[PDB]
């Protein structure tokens, strides 16, 4: 179901949506920011509302047998986002449902190393007799890491709990570990560790109690 | 037995479908297995009898059907008659002149100029052009049983099309044999249309009605009312262009009042592949479909009036 | 400028009616059309349907005898309603004005055209998510300070459902530095997320650094200051 | 065409077919060419 397509940077990109055209067309397009809301991009095939470059253009409503295509000259990092279509045919009943989207990936990020943050659990929490740590990451390209606990030099099995990749408008992906404890099981051991492994490299930062 | 179902489009109610999508079995080259394979025809075409809906060709239960070659035209070319030896056609060179009575300026010629056997109703296509005036002929006029026809002296331009970019499906009903159905149709689903300039209509409509009051008094109101019913070749505008038989409303042309003293008129139009032209019964051709929008422009040069019985006849 | 912004429950309980409102601002409800557009997760928008007054009015085939729209002109707002909601139904359910237009193809006086509807104008967006479990309030914990000249300081809202938390520094003085997690949904099915910020090491001070945690479910507004 | 062989007649797939009578003969007979009067 989905699909991708991958573009060098002010190259021309090129995103098919939709099945064939069976008469005349009134193709709208969306794009859509990872956690933002749709935007209209072109309207009426090749229609575009104030605020919208030049560089976004759209095939033709007219052709008879040809898929609706969006074509994005002059490729930027900004326009790397999902890009959904509304089929608007002559010939085929109202589709109360967008296409199915594609992905528009922008090339040479190209590389970013992950800032990790390492928080001990709260006094306050301690006082609720639980205990939690906290391993943030952000600002990492690409989205695909792995965190792995340490118990002094003994890896932790359970109680891990880790989000999943997810990036906000930029090169910055998002991760959260977690690591539920014990106020006894804090106090145990000597240091906690979070290694995270990203791509080729391994950051690790630890913790000691007071 | 036509497993028939609406042509491939989106809504209203109003369409009433006209294009139907038939599946059926057919005879192959060999004498055994079957072939099922789907044709396009029109509703005209077609008829219900009586699971889903089951149709039958038209003409099934009237006659027998042969299809027409698509080597052959149904495009009239001019046609000189002429006389054998011994023989002589004279030709009448008055520019007034009602069919009918003794001629001052005669002239004599062994073959007459190429009339074109144009076949047509209600409205007289790609003929000769009167002189000066339009002229009105008719054998009896106190007889409104005798038809009235007419000559006009400036053409109207006449307009027709196909917008349908149909498709030519041929399936193999062999030995030898082939048959031309009619395939999925690429783009809109339109209907056939004529247009007439409003402008020029008017003007010689209203020139017609001006000899029409030589007849039937000077001060006197004339009505034009459309067809009163009957078969679809006598109610419509029928004619050939591009090989379709066409069926056009002429509602929008008759439909005036005349008392003592900017675009186009566009006019729906049908299209019948099954056709029984001259009134006849035994033979009936099916035109074959033609690839790619039609269009033709042919000459409005004349009409074919019939008046009422209702009268009251000093008064309109 | 036009505004749009949507407010619901959040939570709905399987086979109830979903209320939805949105409030609009900058504009007439009367002079414009109107759409609702919901998206699942990781799936295509689909549309519910476009109201608009003088009883210009139709929904999807689909959720036709479920759905319900209004306008009301003299709160200027846009209404939903929802029966018999299902676990299919928890989406994100958006608002946006809605410009029509005409495509010709034919001759226009066979009725040889269709209208079609395109949105401009989008809103914010709700959360609603169907489920049977009650609300449960978040627990909020201050993540101590701890380190090159720079610091890091966070909130934490340990479990807490369901989604979203909107979570803000100083009354929205702060938005430098801000880096919102999102949640991990744990076994025990409660969410839990984080956000740090940047800031100087130089916080003597006291430059108090108080992070606004808000839960519309559960009408929850947890106002902690983080110290060293 | 495509159990055992199944074939088919060579020109069912492009023409119709007919029998030649056993009546007449295809032995060629001489024949004189003539031109009309005034020829
Ligand atoms: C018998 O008589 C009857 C009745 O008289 C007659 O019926 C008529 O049939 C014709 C054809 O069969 C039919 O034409 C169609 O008309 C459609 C609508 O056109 C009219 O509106 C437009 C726009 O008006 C809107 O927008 C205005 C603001 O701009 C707004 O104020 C209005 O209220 C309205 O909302 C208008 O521009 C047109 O004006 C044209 O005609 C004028 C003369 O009257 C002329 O002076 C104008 O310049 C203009 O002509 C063209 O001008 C430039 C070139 O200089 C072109 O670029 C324009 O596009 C104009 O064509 C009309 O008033 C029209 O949309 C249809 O054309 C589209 O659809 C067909 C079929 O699908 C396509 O093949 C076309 O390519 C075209 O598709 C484009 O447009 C649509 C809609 O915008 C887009 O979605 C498409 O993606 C595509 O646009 C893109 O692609 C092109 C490709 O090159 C690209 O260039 C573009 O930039 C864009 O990227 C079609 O032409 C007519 O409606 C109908 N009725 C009447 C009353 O005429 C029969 O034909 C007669 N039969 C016979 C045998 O004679
Ligand atoms: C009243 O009088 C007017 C004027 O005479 C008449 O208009 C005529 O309309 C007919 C349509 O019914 C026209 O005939 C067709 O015209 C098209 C277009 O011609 C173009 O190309 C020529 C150059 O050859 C140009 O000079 C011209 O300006 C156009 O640009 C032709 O394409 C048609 O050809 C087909 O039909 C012929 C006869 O049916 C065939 O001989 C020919 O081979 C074509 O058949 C096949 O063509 C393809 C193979 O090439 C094949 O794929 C197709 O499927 C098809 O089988 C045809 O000539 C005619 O030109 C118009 N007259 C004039 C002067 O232009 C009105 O019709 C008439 N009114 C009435 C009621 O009869
Ligand atoms: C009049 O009625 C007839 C029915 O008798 C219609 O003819 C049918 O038209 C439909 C189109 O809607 C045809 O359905 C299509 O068949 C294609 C054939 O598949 C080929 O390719 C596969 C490999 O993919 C081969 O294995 C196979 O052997 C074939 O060679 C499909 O590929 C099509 O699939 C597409 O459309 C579906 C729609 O849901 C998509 O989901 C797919 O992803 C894909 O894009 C499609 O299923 C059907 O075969 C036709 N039947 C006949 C007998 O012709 C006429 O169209 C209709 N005409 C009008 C005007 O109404
Ligand atoms: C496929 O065909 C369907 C036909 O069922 C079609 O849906 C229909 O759309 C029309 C409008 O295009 C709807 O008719 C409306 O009825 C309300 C009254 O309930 C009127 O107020 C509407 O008037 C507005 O829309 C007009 C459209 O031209 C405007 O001209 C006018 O100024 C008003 O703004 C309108 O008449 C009809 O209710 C629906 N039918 C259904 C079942 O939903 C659909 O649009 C077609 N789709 C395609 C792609 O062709
Ligand atoms: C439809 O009607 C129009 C009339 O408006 C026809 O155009 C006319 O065609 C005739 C020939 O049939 C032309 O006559 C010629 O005139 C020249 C002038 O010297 C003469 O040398 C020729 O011998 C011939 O007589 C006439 O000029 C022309 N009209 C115009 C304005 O050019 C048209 O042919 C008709 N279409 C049909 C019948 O399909
Ligand atoms: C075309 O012919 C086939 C025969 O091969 C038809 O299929 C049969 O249809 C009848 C009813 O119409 C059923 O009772 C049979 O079970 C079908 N299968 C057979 C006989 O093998 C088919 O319906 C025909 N299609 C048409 C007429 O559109
Ligand atoms: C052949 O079939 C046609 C179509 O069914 C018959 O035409 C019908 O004739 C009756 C006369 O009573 C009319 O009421 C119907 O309206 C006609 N049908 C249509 C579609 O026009 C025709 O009579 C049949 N010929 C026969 C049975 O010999
Ligand atoms: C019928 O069609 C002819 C040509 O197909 C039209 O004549 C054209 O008129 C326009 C003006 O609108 C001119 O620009 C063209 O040059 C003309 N074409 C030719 C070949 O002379 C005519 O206007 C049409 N009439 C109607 C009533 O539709
Ligand atoms: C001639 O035109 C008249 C309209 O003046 C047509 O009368 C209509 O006929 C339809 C039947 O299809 C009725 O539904 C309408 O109510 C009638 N209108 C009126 C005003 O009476 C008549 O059908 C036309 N006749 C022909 C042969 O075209
Ligand atoms: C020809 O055109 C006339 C008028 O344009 C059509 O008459 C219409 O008939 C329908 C019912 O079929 C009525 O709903 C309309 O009100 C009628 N129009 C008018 C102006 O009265 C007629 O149906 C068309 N077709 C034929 C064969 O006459
Ligand atoms: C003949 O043309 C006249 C217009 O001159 C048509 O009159 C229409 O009448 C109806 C109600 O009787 C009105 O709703 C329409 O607005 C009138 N038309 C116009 C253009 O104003 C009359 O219907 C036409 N007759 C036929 C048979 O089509
Ligand atoms: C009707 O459709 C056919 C195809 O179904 C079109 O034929 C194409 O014509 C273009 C150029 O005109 C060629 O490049 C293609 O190779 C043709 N396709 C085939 C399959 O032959 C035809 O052009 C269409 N009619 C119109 C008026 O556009
Ligand atoms: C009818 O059938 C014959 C025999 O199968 C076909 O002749 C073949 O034509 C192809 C052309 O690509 C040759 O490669 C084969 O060698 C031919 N076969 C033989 C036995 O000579 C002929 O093409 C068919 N005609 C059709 C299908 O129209
Ligand atoms: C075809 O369309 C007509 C439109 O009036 C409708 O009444 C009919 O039920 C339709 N039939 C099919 C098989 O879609
Ligand atoms: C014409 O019709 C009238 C009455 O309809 C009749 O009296 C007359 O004999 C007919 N023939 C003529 C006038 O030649
Ligand atoms: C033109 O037509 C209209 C009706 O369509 C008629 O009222 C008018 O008298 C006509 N004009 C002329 C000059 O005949
Ligand atoms: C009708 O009257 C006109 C004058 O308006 C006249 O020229 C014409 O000859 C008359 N027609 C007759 C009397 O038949
Ligand atoms: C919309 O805003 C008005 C005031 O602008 C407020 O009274 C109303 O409660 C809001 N709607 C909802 C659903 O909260």
């Amino acid at each position: 179901a989905p699909t991708f397509v991958s573009v060098a940077p002010g190259q021309t990109a090129r995103i098919t949506c939709g099945e064939e055209s069976l008469g005349s067309r009134s193709v709208i397009w969306y794009q859509q920011r990872p956690g933002q809301a749709p935007s209209l991009i072109i309207y009426n095939n090749n229609d575009r509302p104030s605020g919208i470059p030049d560089r976004f253009s759209g095939s033709p409503g007219s052709t008879f047998g040809t898929t609706a295509t969006l074509t994005i000259t002059s490729v930027e990092a900004g326009d790397e986002a999902d890009y959904y279509c509304h089929i608007w045919d002559s010939r085929r009943p109202t589709n109360w449902v967008f296409g199915e989207g594609t992905t528009l990936i922008v090339l040479s990020q190209p590389k970013a190393a992950p800032s990790v943050t390492l928080f001990p659990p709260s006094s306050e929490e301690l006082q609720a007799n639980k205990a939690t740590l906290v391993c943030l990451i952000s600002d990492f390209y690409p989205g695909a890491v792995t965190v792995a606990w340490k118990a002094d030099s003994s890896p932790v099995k359970a109680g891990v709990e880790t989000t999943t990749p997810s990036k906000q408008s930029n090169n910055k992906y998002a991760a959260s570990s977690y690591l539920s404890l014990t106020p006894e099981q804090w106090k145990s051991h000597k240091s906690y560790s979070c290694q995270v492994t990203h791509e080729g490299s391994t950051v690790e930062k630890t913790v000691a109690p007071t | 037995t036509l497993q028939c179902t609406n042509v491939t489009n989106n809504i209203t109610d109003d369409m009433r479908g006209e294009l139907k999508n038939c599946s059926f079995n057919m005879t192959t080259e060999l004498r055994d297995k079957k072939q099922k394979v789907y044709s396009l025809f029109y509703r005209l075409d077609v008829v219900q009898i009586n699971s889903n809906k089951e149709y039958r060709l038209i003409n099934c239960n009237t006659s027998a059907i042969t299809q027409a070659c698509p080597k052959v035209s149904f495009e009239p070319i001019p046609i000189h008659y002429c006389a054998p030896a011994g023989f002589a056609i004279l030709k009448c060179k008055d520019k007034k002149f009602n069919g009918t009575g003794p001629c001052p300026s005669v002239s004599t010629v062994q073959c007459t100029h190429g009339i074109k056997p144009v076949v047509s109703t209600q409205l007289l296509l790609n003929g000769s052009l009167a002189e000066e005036e339009v002229m009105i002929r008719s054998e009896n006029i106190t007889n409104n049983a005798k038809n009235i026809l007419v000559q006009f002296n400036t053409p109207v331009q006449i307009n027709c099309t196909r917008p349908n970019n149909n498709t030519r499906k041929s399936i193999r009903i062999g030995p030898g044999q082939a048959f031309y159905a009619t395939g999925d149709i690429i783009g809109d689903i339109r209907q056939a249309h004529c247009n007439v300039s409003k402008a020029t209509w008017n003007e010689t409509l209203g020139k017609v009605v001006k000899q029409l009051r030589k007849h039937f008094g000077n001060n006197t109101i004339i009505r034009f009312a459309n067809s009163s019913g009957g078969d679809l070749e006598v109610t419509t505008h029928s004619f050939n262009c591009g090989g379709e038989f066409f069926y056009c409303n002429t509602s929008g042309l008759f439909n005036s009042t005349w008392i003592s003293n900017n675009d186009s008129i566009t006019l729906p139009c049908r299209i019948k592949q099954i056709i029984n032209m001259w009134q006849r019964i035994g033979q009936a051709m099916y035109a074959p479909p033609i690839q790619g929008v039609i269009r033709c422009v042919s000459n409005i040069t004349g009409l074919i009036l019939t008046r009422d019985g209702g009268s009251t006849n000093s008064t309109t | 400028q036009v505004h749009l912004q949507e407010s619901g429950p959040g939570l709905v309980k399987p086979s109830e009616t979903l209320s939805l409102t949105c409030n609009v601002s900058g504009t007439l409800v009367r002079d414009n059309y109107w759409s609702w557009i919901r998206q699942p997760l990781g799936k295509q928008p689909e549309w519910i349907g476009y109201v608009h007054d003088s009883g210009d009015t139709n929904y999807n085939p689909s959720l036709k005898s479920r759905v319900h729209l209004s306008l009301d002109k003299s709160k200027n707002l846009v209404s939903l309603r929802l029966t018999g909601v299902t676990a299919a139904d928890s989406a994100i359910y958006y608002c946006a004005t809605t410009k029509h237009g005409r495509r010709i193809y034919g001759v226009v006086a066979f009725k040889e055209w269709f209208t079609y509807f395109y949105m401009d104008v989008w809103g914010k967006g709700t959360s609603v998510t169907v489920s049977s479990a009650s609300t449960k309030g978040p627990s909020v914990f201050p993540l101590a300070p701890s380190s090159g000249g720079t610091a890091a300081l966070g909130c934490l809202v340990k479990d807490y459902f369901p989604e979203p938390v909107t979570v803000s520094w100083n009354s929205g003085a702060l938005t430098s530095g801000v880096h919102t997690f999102p949640a991990v949904l744990q076994s025990s099915g409660l969410y839990s997320l984080s956000s740090v910020v940047t800031v100087p090491s130089s916080s003597l001070g006291t430059q108090t650094y108080i992070c606004n945690v808000n839960h519309k479910p559960s009408n929850t507004k947890v106002d902690k200051r983080v110290e060293p």
